[PDB]
């Protein structure tokens, strides 16, 4: 359990989601990959 | 509760109507015969016409005659 | 509660560099997607940049791309701007922006603005 | 406060702008032991 | 993109049911537009976000609507303190873009 | 043909059209932007063209702009419930223009 050391609201933890379609095992991935997932416009501030 | 309306003795018409896995199959064959009394000593192969999803517990069937 | 102190008004020779602060007091800083803006006298306001404080990466608006550098100093809880190759038309009052863009949380655009430079 | 005929009417007029009509279609998607009668096309690739 | 509003200024005495529309040239998403209110000699204040997603902390009198190519901000009950300048704001893809502004006068 | 029909029925008399034995380009529906709202939860729009179901029932009617905002999930109001109801549970794209 982490209620003792965390959960104050605690927002520190970040989990990456749609940036990679798949991913090979046991590599650490820090690449920002600014705005990727699937779209016709790209590489800006997109909604 | 309803589905796709499908538009489409001298001769003997043979039909095999079977319902398999919810897929309703129509087999037809037309052949000329001269023996009006009883079934001829002939070989007929029935081929599919169309497939339809009725899928129920069919327990009875009525022929309709004009 | 949250406020960004404005400085004494500045006049600069063209081609110089101007540093504009953006103070954050109160609340949980470094979570919101901090941005940047300005408004010319008698003209509507225009956006310049976006800074993600956690990865310290920024992008520049097309019209001002290649002239504005944006960084966020997490230690001082401040947002910094660097503008080079200043010209005569570039003079205007400059503002600072914040408001949260999270991921699939919506609400990309929000206020949390200050008063000026 | 007796009756209040329930079928009151929308008023549509081009000057009406909060009252501006927008057209909505609702699709319901379900599958029950039948051929997928709705389909997605696939183009021919040259042999 | 050009955010066409209705109109540049509307000279209306208080209380009208005012549709302060905004029309983007291209479709900008139906949860993807926002309106900001600037007090005189101040910094603008957000009133409606995501086109129809009512902003928290705000009274119901201000309410955004519309979709596709024509979007609308509605003022249901104009009040004396509601006279101000309002700016719409593109929220879909591309840089944040602001309209030429609508000044609401008495 | 359904969308370009001259007259739609009233919102209370919602025409129920059964959809079968036809090809639907959901991906074209998503990419096309004349349709103002194409909100989606259930299935990714790119894979939508791939994915196919057996029975589709489609509902057609016309409402106000405010009521288009009001007919949204997890919201309480007058038109949303009183005369033509959309259940919380169904899996089905809501398309408005
Ligand atoms: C696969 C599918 O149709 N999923 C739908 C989604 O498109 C729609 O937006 C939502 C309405 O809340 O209901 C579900
Ligand atoms: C067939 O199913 C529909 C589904 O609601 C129902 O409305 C209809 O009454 C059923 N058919 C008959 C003849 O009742």
């Amino acid at each position: 359990n982490s209620n003792n050391l965390d959960s104050k609201g605690n927002y520190n933890y970040l989990y990456r989601l749609f940036r990679k379609s798949n991913l090979k095992p046991f590599e650490r991935d820090i690449s920002t990959e600014i705005y990727q997932a699937g779209s016709t416009p790209c590489n800006g501030v997109e909604g | 509760n309803c589905t796709f309306e499908y538009v489409s003795f001298k001769n003997l018409r043979e039909f095999v109507f079977k319902n398999i896995d919810g897929y309703f199959k129509i087999y037809s064959k037309h052949t000329p015969i001269n023996l009006v009394r009883d079934l001829p000593q002939g070989f007929s192969a029935l081929e599919p016409l169309v497939d339809l999803p009725i899928g129920i517990n069919i327990t009875r069937f009525q022929t309709l005659l004009a | 509660q949250v406020q960004l102190v404005q400085s004494g008004a500045e006049v600069k020779k063209p081609g110089s560099s101007v540093k504009v602060s953006c103070k954050a007091s109160g609340g949980t800083f470094s979570s919101y997607a901090i941005s940047w803006v300005r408004q010319a006298p008698g003209q509507g306001l225009e956006w310049m940049g976006r800074i993600i404080s956690m990865f310290g990466i920024a992008n520049n608006a097309q019209k001002f791309q290649g002239r504005l550098t944006i960084t966020a100093d997490t230690s001082t809880s401040t947002a910094y701007m660097e503008l080079s190759s200043l010209r005569s038309e570039d003079t205007a009052v400059y503002y600072c922006a914040r408001g949260p863009y999270y991921y699939d949380s919506g609400g990309y655009y929000l206020d949390y603005w200050g008063q000026g430079t | 406060f007796n009756c209040y005929f329930p079928l009151q009417s929308y008023g549509f007029q081009p000057t009406n702008v909060g009252y501006q009509p927008y057209r909505v279609v609702v699709l319901s998607f379900e599958l029950l032991h039948a051929p997928a009668t709705v389909c997605g096309p696939k183009k021919s690739t040259n042999l | 993109i050009v955010l066409t509003q209705s109109p540049g200024t509307l000279s209306l005495s208080p209380g009208e049911r005012a549709t302060l529309s905004c029309r983007a040239s291209q479709s900008v998403g139906s949860g993807y537009l926002a309106w900001y209110q600037q007090r005189p000699g101040q910094a603008p204040r957000l009133l409606i976000y995501g086109a129809s997603s009512r902003a928290t902390g705000i009274p119901d009198r201000f309410s955004g609507s519309g979709s596709g190519t024509d979007f609308t901000l509605t003022i249901s009950r104009l009040e004396p303190e509601d006279f101000a300048v309002y700016y719409c704001q593109q929220y879909a893809g591309s840089p944040r873009t602001f309209g030429q502004g609508t000044r609401l006068e008495i | 043909e359904v969308f370009n029909a001259t007259r739609f029925a009233s919102v209370y008399a919602w025409n129920r059209k059964r959809i079968s034995n036809c090809v639907a380009d959901y991906s074209v529906l998503y990419n096309s932007a004349s349709f103002s709202t194409f909100k989606c939860y259930g299935v990714s729009p790119t894979k939508l063209n791939d994915l196919c179901f057996t029975n589709v029932y489609a509902d057609s009617f016309v409402i106000r702009g405010d009521e288009v905002r009001q007919i949204a999930p997890g919201q309480t109001g007058k038109i949303a419930d009183y005369n033509y109801k959309l259940p919380d549970d169904f899996t089905g794209c809501v398309i408005a223009w």
